[PDB]
């Protein structure tokens, strides 16, 4: 409803090169 | 007193071509 749509983008990030990883295997 | 030596020259460059990066999901 309304704190499902107030925390649509809040998901965690360990580190940049995790993130780095998960951006890049979506795109190989 | 006023004046110091020459500094090194650095050459910029005349006709770099680079690319603009695509934006990602971070």
């Amino acid at each position: 409803n309304y704190e499902q749509l107030m925390l649509i983008m809040n998901e965690r990030t360990t580190t940049i090169t995790n993130s780095t990883f998960a951006v890049s295997l979506t795109k190989n | 007193a006023i004046f110091k030596q020459t500094e090194p020259a650095i050459p910029i460059s005349e006709n770099i071509s680079t690319k603009t990066p695509a934006p990602v999901a971070y």
